[PDB]
């Protein structure tokens, strides 16, 4: 299908924007972002509505939809 | 004022 296009919002309010498909396991966004901050991927929690986003969550299981935030926060 | 950032999330031939 089509990509959705996800805002990763940082503690200092930056963003970086993902575009990931319905079936796509966040660990590759998880660790993008962390790569992309230059940290540790273990040294963050991602939250998607205040709820944690697991390595092999994906956008189908959360219900998540375009232009859908998530929160990044020290673990 | 940041820029834009959209990230996209995207052996026979072998010889090791």
């Amino acid at each position: 299908g089509e990509y959705i296009k996800l805002k990763v919002i940082g503690q200092d309010s930056s963003e970086i924007h993902f575009k990931v498909k319905m079936t796509t396991h966040l660990k590759k966004l998880k660790e993008s972002y962390a790569q992309r901050q230059g940290v540790p991927m273990n040294s963050l929690r991602f939250l998607f509505e205040g709820q944690r986003i697991a390595d092999n969550h994906t956008p189908k299981e959360l219900g998540m939809e375009e232009e859908d935030v998530i929160e990044v926060y020290q673990e | 004022e940041a820029e834009e950032r959209v990230v996209v999330i995207s052996n026979s031939s072998s010889r090791y």
